[PDB]
């Protein structure tokens, strides 16, 4: 509810991940009152191989 | 030793305390994540610096980071 | 006569040279039959090398103090003197050159619009590849049209660290 | 206020709207700030004023035949009398290098503390004894014709430094050869001008 | 070509220059400039008896803004200026620096 | 809109629009773009425009010189012949030719980029004749012939200027395979149709077959 | 029959099939027209 949509692509805002400008589709929103309840999924692995990180509510933002 | 660090970004799925080989971490409770557990490490002194934690972290950052310092006999891996 | 050369057509060592290629293959003409296979392979590398120096001279080539061919490169140097053909024609590579890497970028972003665009990498989608091949001819005009209309860039969409 | 357009249905550029002499002219967008525009005005109003009095001076002393202007200043180094309309001054090199520079010191030390601009463009009192500013729309159009015929004299200047580069004639004489056989002598002829011509 | 009149006619040209048209410009322009001190950190209670402007004073003796070392500073230019026109000895030397062309 | 180039199988996207000499025939997909498919419409139509009058001055004049009227010399050579007459001026040609032709080719270039666009104060006093009906079709520059109602003329335009650039890429081929004219070329053709052929007279395609 | 197909579109058709085909028409071109140093021109 406080989160973006589920299933609606955002952009990542964190400057040091390695999904930073990029395109991820939100698989779904924590509602407990956590630092970091956006869960978002990636098409391309990062260099430890995994595809999905959360971020927070501010790091996230709308595709273009 | 070496220090290490566990930042916020925790998720608690307890696979650094896992991967340690010399048991330096250690999982505490928390109230910030949804597995309500987050990472510790009481015995640095322990460790040796393999950085096996970084490894096992699934997070991007990684959540705990070994930063290495000065040595001892624990930290070198001496057996004499 | 230009840079301190002279014409391949008026220099001694290009003369000298060219005898003493001739002669080196001459003298293995006669360890061998007048008519048979070895005869007639050193007969055919003897009247090639022979064109070779015919045409590689009176072309407007030049050589320089020893009989090897020169090539001038600056335009403007090479256009003022019958000299352009020897290096300023460089819009063959220029042409051929962009015309695989219009093809590449062609077939990475018509290959990018369709699910997991990965195993189309390692698989090629060779009807899609030949009729790319085939269709950029003029990729120059390919190339001012794309980029006047902005579809060559992006603007900020990058994996950066700065 | 658009004196014309350089270019017929060309682009209104939004910067140069209230300004004399303009035409809406400047494709490569310079002093689209609004401070360096004051500083470009200025300098093309003192360079346009240089330009008329030296293309005035160099025409003078062709039409009224007393020499080259490109062979005037070779006293100096072939070593005789220099004059002005046969007067034969008998001043030194060194010595109008001297006054010349100590002149045009304090004239232009006085110049760049004007700190008014308007005056700096168009100051008036002293410099302005005849007071034909007085007309507010004389006045308009006398800065018009003003400008109109600086760049006109800036582009002659220029000329005739380009005239004597590629030719040695005289500048009557580059006029006189043009109209000697207009199609068979231009600039299209010097071997020069054009790298092939 | 007289060394008397080559640069005793070029200190008084200078001068005056610096005094009459270039005071109130090199004023108005040295403004925007700061002193030698960091930005400035204590000095006195520090020792830092070579970083503080030296004091004699240095107030209006003059009008319109006088210069104490101003009058032997812009001095030079008799000496930087026309110490080379005064020694202009290649124009009887045979050394011609004419540059034909 | 009018006869596809193929029989069939040979869909184009962008074609199906209606256009002056649309024949469907674009295999590369060059005029994708809207903006690019209006600029290259008016290329054509200068290129053809341009086409039609070098082919007639050099076709027009070559029938003349094959029967006998003139004693001109051919296209290839009309250039190297003009200038050593007596009265002919230098190579100033190129200069005031680029000088007279880029003033007119700049008004019609802003013409392009701004339809009709020639405000009352450019000009003297022709300064509202200037303004074009379409792109590449103006008004006020031709007189007579033109206050039709069925526009298909500019098919018949479009289709002999077509025509027209085809016939100069002939006749700049021809006359350097063999280096004679284009109707000196085709009066040969008549005579022997089956020796005189791009396939075996001139070096075109390397056809050695002696035996 | 799809699947020998498919199979020859991964390292044939550019190890195989884009090397032979350039280096046949090198090697062709350097064998009908001998050693060329400039345009000719
Ligand atoms: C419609 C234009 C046209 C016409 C009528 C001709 C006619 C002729 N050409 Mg030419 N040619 C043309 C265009 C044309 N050409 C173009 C565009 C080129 C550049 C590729 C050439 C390059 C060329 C060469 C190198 C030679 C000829 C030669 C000849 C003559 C002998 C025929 C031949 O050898 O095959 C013709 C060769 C061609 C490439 C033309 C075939 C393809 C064209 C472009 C198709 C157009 C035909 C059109 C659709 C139908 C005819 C229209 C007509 C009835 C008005 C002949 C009179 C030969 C010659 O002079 O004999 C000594 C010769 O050596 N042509
Ligand atoms: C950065 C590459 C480069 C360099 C190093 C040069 C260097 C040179 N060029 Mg050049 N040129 C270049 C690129 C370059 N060019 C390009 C891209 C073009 C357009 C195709 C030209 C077209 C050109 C022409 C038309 C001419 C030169 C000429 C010259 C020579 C004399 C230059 C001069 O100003 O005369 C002297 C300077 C005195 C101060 C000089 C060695 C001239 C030449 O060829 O000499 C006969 C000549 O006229 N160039
Ligand atoms: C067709 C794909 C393609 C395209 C359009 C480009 C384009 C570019 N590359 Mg590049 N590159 C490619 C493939 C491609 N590359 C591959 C496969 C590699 C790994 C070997 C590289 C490795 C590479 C490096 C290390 C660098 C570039 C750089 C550059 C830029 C400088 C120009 C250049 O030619 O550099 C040189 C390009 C090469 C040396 C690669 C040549 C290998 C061939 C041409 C690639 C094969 C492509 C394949 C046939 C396409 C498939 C066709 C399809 C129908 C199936 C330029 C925008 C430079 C840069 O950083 O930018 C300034 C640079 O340093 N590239
Ligand atoms: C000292 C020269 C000088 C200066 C400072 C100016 C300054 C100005 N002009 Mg002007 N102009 C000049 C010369 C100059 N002009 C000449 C000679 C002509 C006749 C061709 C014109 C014709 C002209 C017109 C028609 C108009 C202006 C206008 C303007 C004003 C706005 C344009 C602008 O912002 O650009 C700022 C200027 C500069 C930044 C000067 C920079 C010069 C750069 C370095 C280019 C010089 C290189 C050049 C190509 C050399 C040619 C030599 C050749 C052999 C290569 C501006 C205040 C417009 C206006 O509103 O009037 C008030 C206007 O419509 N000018
Ligand atoms: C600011 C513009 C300007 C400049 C820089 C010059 C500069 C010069 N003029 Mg000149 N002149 C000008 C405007 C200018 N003029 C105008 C507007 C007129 C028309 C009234 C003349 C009419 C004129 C004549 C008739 C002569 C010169 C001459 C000269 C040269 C020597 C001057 C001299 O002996 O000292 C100044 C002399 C006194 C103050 C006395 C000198 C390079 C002379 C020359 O050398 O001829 C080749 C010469 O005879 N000028
Ligand atoms: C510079 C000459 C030129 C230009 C600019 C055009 C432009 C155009 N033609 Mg066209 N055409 C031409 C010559 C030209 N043609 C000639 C000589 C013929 C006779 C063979 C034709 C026959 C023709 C037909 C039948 C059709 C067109 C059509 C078109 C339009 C479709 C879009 C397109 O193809 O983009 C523009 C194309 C180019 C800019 C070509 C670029 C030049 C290449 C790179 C060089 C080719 C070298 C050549 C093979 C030798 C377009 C505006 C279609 C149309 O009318 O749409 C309604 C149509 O069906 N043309
Ligand atoms: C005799 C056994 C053999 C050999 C020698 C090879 C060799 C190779 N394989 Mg292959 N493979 C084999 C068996 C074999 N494989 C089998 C049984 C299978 C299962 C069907 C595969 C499936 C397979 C896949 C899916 C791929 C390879 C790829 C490759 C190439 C490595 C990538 C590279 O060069 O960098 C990469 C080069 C660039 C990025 C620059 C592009 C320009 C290149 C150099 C042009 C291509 C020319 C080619 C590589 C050279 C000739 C090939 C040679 C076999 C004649 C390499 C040449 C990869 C490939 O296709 O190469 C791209 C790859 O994707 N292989
Ligand atoms: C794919 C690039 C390529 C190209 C363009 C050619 C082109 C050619 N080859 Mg060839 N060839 C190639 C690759 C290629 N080859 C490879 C990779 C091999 C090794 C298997 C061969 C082995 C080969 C042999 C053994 C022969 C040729 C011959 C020929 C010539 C006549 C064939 C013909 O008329 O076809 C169409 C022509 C189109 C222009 C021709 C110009 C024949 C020849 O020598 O000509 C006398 C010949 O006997 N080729
Ligand atoms: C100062 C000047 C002339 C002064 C001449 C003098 C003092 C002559 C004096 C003497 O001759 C006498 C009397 C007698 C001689 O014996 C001795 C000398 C001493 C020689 C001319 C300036 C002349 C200055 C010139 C020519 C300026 C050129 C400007 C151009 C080309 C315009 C460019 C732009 O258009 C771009 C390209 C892009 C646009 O965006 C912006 C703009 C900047 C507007
Ligand atoms: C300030 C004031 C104020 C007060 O109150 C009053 C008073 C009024 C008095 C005042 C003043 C004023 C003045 C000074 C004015 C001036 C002007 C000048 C000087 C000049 C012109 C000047 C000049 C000018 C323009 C000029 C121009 C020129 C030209 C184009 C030239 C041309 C040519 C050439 C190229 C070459 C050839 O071979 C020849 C010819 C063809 C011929
Ligand atoms: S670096 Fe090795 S020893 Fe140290 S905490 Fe990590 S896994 Fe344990
Ligand atoms: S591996 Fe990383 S995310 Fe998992 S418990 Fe350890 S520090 Fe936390």
């Amino acid at each position: 509810e406080i989160g973006p949509k589920r299933g609606s692509l955002v952009k990542v805002l964190r400057p040091e991940s390695y999904w930073y400008n990029q395109v991820g589709k939100v698989v779904s929103v924590d509602q407990s009152g956590i630092r970091y309840p956006v869960v978002v999924r990636f098409e391309n692995q990062n260099y430890a191989g995994v595809s999905t990180n959360n971020y927070a509510l501010d790091e996230i933002e709308e595709v273009k | 030793a070496h220090v290490v660090k566990i930042y916020d970004t925790c998720i608690g799925c307890t696979q650094c305390v896992r991967a340690c080989p010399l048991d330096v971490l250690e999982m505490v409770p928390w109230d910030g994540c949804k597995a309500a557990q987050m990472a510790s490490s009481p015995r640095t002194e322990d460790c040796v610096g393999c950085k096996r934690c970084e490894t096992a972290c699934p997070t991007d950052f990684l959540s705990v980071r070994v930063y290495l310092g000065n040595e001892s006999t624990r930290s070198l891996g001496l057996a004499y | 006569d230009i840079a301190g050369l002279t014409p391949c057509s008026e220099s001694k060592a290009y003369n000298k040279l060219e005898r003493k290629e001739l002669k080196v293959l001459d003298k293995r003409l006669k360890q061998y039959e007048p008519g048979s296979a070895p005869y007639l392979a050193l007969q055919a590398t003897k009247e090639r090398t022979e064109n070779r120096f015919k045409t590689y001279a009176k072309q407007g080539l030049l050589c320089g103090n020893d009989g090897l061919p020169h090539l001038i490169s600056d335009p403007g140097l090479a256009l003022r003197f019958n000299h352009a053909g020897e290096v300023f024609i460089t819009f063959g590579f220029l042409y051929v050159a962009g015309y695989i890497g219009h093809v590449g970028r062609q077939y990475i972003i018509l290959s990018k619009e369709d699910a997991k665009p990965t195993d189309k990498e390692i698989i090629l989608d060779v009807p899609l590849a030949l009729k790319l091949a085939f269709q950029g001819w003029a990729w120059p005009l390919a190339s001012i049209q794309e980029l006047r209309n902005g579809s060559l860039l992006e603007k900020d969409e990058n994996i950066t660290v700065s | 206020q658009r004196a014309g357009n350089f270019a017929p249905g060309s682009e209104p550029k939004e910067y140069l709207n209230d300004l004399p002499g303009n035409f809406n002219f400047d494709p490569l967008e310079l002093g689209k700030e609004k401070g360096t525009l004051q500083r470009y005005r200025e300098a093309e109003l003192i360079h346009c004023r240089w330009a008329m009095l030296g293309a005035a001076g160099c025409l003078a002393v062709e039409v009224l035949g007393l020499g080259n202007w490109y062979d005037a200043p070779l006293w100096a180094v072939t070593g005789d009398k220099p004059t002005w309309f046969g007067i034969e001054v008998p001043f030194d090199i060194a010595t109008i290098l001297g006054v010349e520079v100590v002149a045009m010191a304090v004239a232009e030390g006085l110049r760049n503390d004007n700190q008014d601009m308007e005056k700096r463009l168009y100051p008036g009192g002293a410099f302005d004894p005849l007071g034909f500013s007085k007309d507010p729309k004389s006045f308009e159009d006398k800065k018009l014709k003003e400008l109109k015929n600086g760049r006109l004299a800036m582009v002659a200047c220029l000329g005739f430094a380009g005239q004597h580069a590629a030719t040695g004639k005289p500048i009557l004489a580059a006029l006189g050869d043009h109209l000697s056989s207009p199609f068979f002598n231009n600039f299209a002829t010097n071997g020069v001008s054009v790298p092939g011509v | 070509l007289e060394p008397a009149v080559a640069i005793g006619g070029s200190t008084v040209s200078f001068l005056a220059l610096g005094r009459f048209v270039f005071l109130p410009y090199q004023r108005r322009r040295t403004e925007m400039e700061v002193g030698p001190g960091r930005l400035g950190p204590k000095t006195t209670g520090d020792t830092f008896f070579d970083r503080l402007q030296k004091p004699a004073s240095f107030v209006e003796t003059k009008s319109k803004d006088p210069s104490g070392f101003g009058g032997w500073h812009a001095a030079l230019g008799h000496v930087f200026g026309y110490f080379l026109l005064a020694c202009s000895s290649l124009q009887d030397a045979g050394q011609v620096i004419a540059h034909w062309g | 809109d009018r006869p596809l180039w193929y029989p069939g199988a040979t869909p184009p996207a962008h074609l199906d629009g209606s256009m002056l000499g649309d024949y469907g025939f674009d295999p590369l997909r060059l005029g994708t773009n809207p903006d690019r498919m209006k600029w290259f419409r008016e290329a054509e139509l200068t290129n053809g425009r341009w086409a039609m009058a070098a082919v007639v001055g050099i076709l027009f004049t070559d029938v003349f010189t094959s029967i006998g009227l003139v004693g001109l010399p051919k296209w290839w050579e009309a250039g190297a012949q003009t200038y050593p007459i007596d009265n002919q001026t230098l190579r100033t040609l190129a200069i005031i030719e680029f000088l007279l032709f880029g003033w007119v080719e700049t008004k019609r270039l802003y013409d392009l980029r701004n339809p009709g666009s020639q405000g009352d104060g450019s000009f003297l006093g022709i300064t509202d004749g200037l303004k074009g009906t379409e792109n590449g079709y103006p008004g006020g520059i031709f007189d007579p012939l033109g206050y039709s109602k069925t526009s298909p003329e500019k098919l018949d335009e479009l289709q002999n200027g077509r025509l027209a650039m085809l016939a100069f890429l002939g006749f700049a081929s021809t006359a350097a395979v063999n280096g004679q004219g284009p109707i000196e070329s085709l009066q040969t053709h008549l005579a022997d149709p089956f020796h005189v052929t791009f396939a075996t007279n001139g070096v075109s395609i390397p056809h050695f077959t002696e035996f | 029959m799809k699947d020998f197909t498919t199979y020859l579109s991964t390292a044939p058709v550019v190890g195989l099939g884009w090397a032979i085909f350039t280096s046949g028409l090198l090697i062709e071109i350097n064998r009908f027209f001998p050693d060329p140093l400039v345009f000719s021109f």
